[PDB]
């Protein structure tokens, strides 16, 4: 009884409940808990769905028989949920085709929806620089509006909604690779749900350039036939159809676990994880941060330093805009020097950090982590005004701070990559103690003394380049 | 932002320092506690005398080494929870210690918190501004719970300190 003692407590949630059935080999809890899913939020045991889907997949079928009931039954009620397992289901298996196939026997409009996306981002590989297929993008995306507010929803949308309209002269395409990703902005009108809601009847229809986010919403909206409908939002996606997710997704998830931690615990580190959507093994797509643009290019366009962009769009030394700007930053690179470094981030570059117009950071591209094989440049520490500067100071405390933060919490971190290693071919498992070396990598032994020390060595370290 | 003064809340642990910085900067106040780990950053603005400064609060803890950020301080608000007397007991080790590791000419407030625990007064007003008199620090009573007094406790540095004016 000492252990249903426990799960009938306070102290019983959704974290607790997948990691007894991840690690329970006692088919009388398994099924137990497979049975009390159903009492929790649907939110919080969202956030799990790519472990138990995995779970599902790779483990006993004991295991997997006792969430399969629970998955069904949202995916009864909601067929973004739906849309989301099948999606899931199907990239991490390459047991899972019997339930996939299951599901997806409705969804026709939005899989052909997210063909055509697809099926567009290949074509243009055939056109070797970046605004060659600017164009023939922009062209064709004029083809999906042809088709009529379908009905069909972007998963990576925060709410319900159907799609309208897409903007066509306002996308643009990211690099000249050969796969290159893109970047759409999509009209929508909002539902209060979508499984019960006729889709919208068409409104008959009759410049891009750099500027912030609401500026483009006004753009957008003037000209947009259903922009006068208070129903009526922007979004946006980027989509990448030849380019794995999976470990992006992995990467989201611990990094809005360790939002969680940081802001449980009261650190003011700043992060931002972008939504991930898995689509295949193959491909997916990211809804993107806004008023951001990388590092690298902000230098190529302002001529100027990091410093110096930072004085002339925000202000002198003496401005609340700068100083706020300075605070923003030097909190955003604590959080994220934390992250790359927890989960052995590499590939740091200036074209894989943005910059937000209130002066925060935001890494990117979190290929190379892990058992898969960050730099504070002096131009980065002159922002912070300097080593000698209390702001940097500060930011060896905010380090210090959010590692001490992450102890505390280390497990609900941990449990989140270790289900994911199920069975799993990704290049950041390739080592035989992946899981083993994360954990060492929090030094649960050391005093805080002796942190201070590895925060002072880090930052050290960091600075050799 | 005309001027830029530097201001550290010093104090034994549980005196209040970290809730009286989130009072006075943010409005905020908790009865649940986290223990400063080495040092808290907060700012806000005021105006002394006609002119604009801007404060930069320091939150350090009760880690012994958060003595750095002292340096460079015009003033400190050093804080006694006038409820618990050992802490208004070791204010004199910390009049010690301000001359150890910091300006010799800064300003200091002496600061009895929780002023809205009445019944568990430990430590009287007089004594406490006796103490003040005796020596060289400017004295206040005040509660971060109820506010009491949160707002007047900064004003006060911050006008003593525009009286430093360079001639
Ligand atoms: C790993 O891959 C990722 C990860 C994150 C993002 C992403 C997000 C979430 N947010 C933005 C963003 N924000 C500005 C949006 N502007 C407005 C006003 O909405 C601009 C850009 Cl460039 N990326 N980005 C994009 C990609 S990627 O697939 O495109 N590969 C990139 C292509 C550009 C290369 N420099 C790096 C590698
Ligand atoms: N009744 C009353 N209780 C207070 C008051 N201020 C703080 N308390 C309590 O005292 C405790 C002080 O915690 P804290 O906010 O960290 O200040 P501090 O102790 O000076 O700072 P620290 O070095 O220990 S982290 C809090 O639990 C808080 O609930 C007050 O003004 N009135």
């Amino acid at each position: 009884s000492w252990l249903l003692r426990l799960f009938e407590s306070k102290l019983f949630d959704i974290s607790m409940a997948i990691s007894y059935l991840y690690n329970s080999k006692e088919p009388g809890v398994q099924a137990y808990i497979g049975n009390r899913l159903f009492c929790f939020r649907n939110e919080d045991v969202d956030f799990y769905l790519p472990q138990l889907l995995n779970m599902y997949i790779h483990m006993d079928e004991d295991v997997g028989d006792a969430i399969k009931p629970y998955i069904v039954h949202r995916c009864r009620q909601s067929i973004n949920f739906s849309l989301q397992c099948a999606l899931l289901l199907g990239a991490y298996s390459s047991r899972g085709t019997k339930l996939r196939k299951l599901i997806l026997s409705r969804l026709a409009p939005e899989r052909e929806f997210i063909k055509s996306l697809m099926a567009i981002g290949k074509r243009l590989a055939t056109l070797p620089t970046k605004e060659q297929k600017t164009q023939r993008l922009i062209s064709e995306l004029s083809l999906l509006n042809h088709k009529l507010p379908a009905r069909v929803w972007l998963p990576t949308a925060g709410f319900d909604h159907h799609v309208v309209r897409v903007p066509h002269t306002q996308a643009v395409v990211l690099n000249s690779k050969d796969k290159a990703p893109y970047l759409i902005y999509v009209e929508v009108l909002e539902c209060e749900n979508f499984d019960t809601t006729s889709v919208p009847a068409r409104i008959p229809e009759n410049v891009a350039l750099k500027e912030p986010w609401q500026e483009k919403v006004r753009r957008i909206r003037e000209g947009s036939p259903y922009g006068h409908l208070p129903n009526w939002r922007l979004l946006s996606v980027i989509v990448k159809c030849g380019d794995d997710l999976r470990q992006e997704l992995l990467a989201f998830q611990v990094l809005k676990q360790l939002q969680s931690i940081w802001e449980q615990e009261r650190v003011p580190l700043w992060i931002k994880p972008y939504k991930i959507l898995v689509i295949s093994a193959d491909s997916g797509m990211i809804e993107p941060v806004v008023n951001a643009v990388s590092i690298h290019q902000v230098k190529k366009q302002s001529q100027l330093s990091l410093l110096d962009y930072f004085l002339q769009e925000h202000g002198s030394y003496t401005t609340e805009a700068f100083l706020s700007a300075q605070r923003n930053f030097v909190q955003s690179c604590a959080g994220y020097c934390l992250v790359c470094y927890l989960l052995q981030v590499k590939d740091r570059h200036n074209g894989n950090i943005l910059l937000d117009a209130e002066g925060h950071i935001i890494h990117i591209d979190f290929g190379f982590i892990l058992s898969s094989s960050f730099k504070l440049t002096t131009e980065f520490v002159d922002v912070m005004g300097g080593l000698d500067g209390d702001m940097f100071n500060y930011y060896k405390m905010l380090m210090l701070q959010g590692l001490i933060a992450a102890r505390k919490h280390m497990d609900k971190v941990v449990q989140i990559v270790e289900i994911m290693q199920q069975g799993s071919q990704l290049p950041c498992f390739h080592g035989s103690s992946t899981i083993r070396n994360l954990k060492e990598r929090f030094h649960m032994s050391m005093t805080e003394e002796q942190l201070q020390l590895l925060v002072e060595q880090m930052v050290d370290g960091s600075m050799r380049s | 932002y005309d001027y830029l003064f530097k201001v550290v809340l010093i104090g034994d642990s549980g005196v209040g320092k970290s809730n009286l910085l989130s009072r006075f900067t943010r409005n905020e106040f908790n009865l649940e506690s986290k223990s400063t780990i080495g040092v808290e950053f907060a700012t806000r603005s005021i105006q002394v005398d006609g002119k604009t400064i801007k404060a930069q609060i320091w939150d350090t803890a009760g880690r012994a080494i958060t003595s750095a950020y002292y340096r460079g301080a015009v003033g400190a608000l050093l804080v006694y929870d006038i409820a618990k007397h050992l802490t208004y007991e070791n204010v004199e080790r910390w009049l010690k210690e301000l001359r150890d590791h910091a300006d010799s000419n800064i300003v200091i407030m002496l600061v009895g918190n929780k002023s809205d625990l009445r019944h568990l007064r430990a430590v009287p007003t007089d004594e406490a501004r006796a103490f003040a008199e005796k020596n060289g620090l400017s004295f206040i009573e005040t509660s971060a719970l109820d506010s009491t007094n949160v707002e007047a406790a900064f004003q006060t540095i911050l006008t003593e300190i525009y009286r430093i004016v360079s001639q």
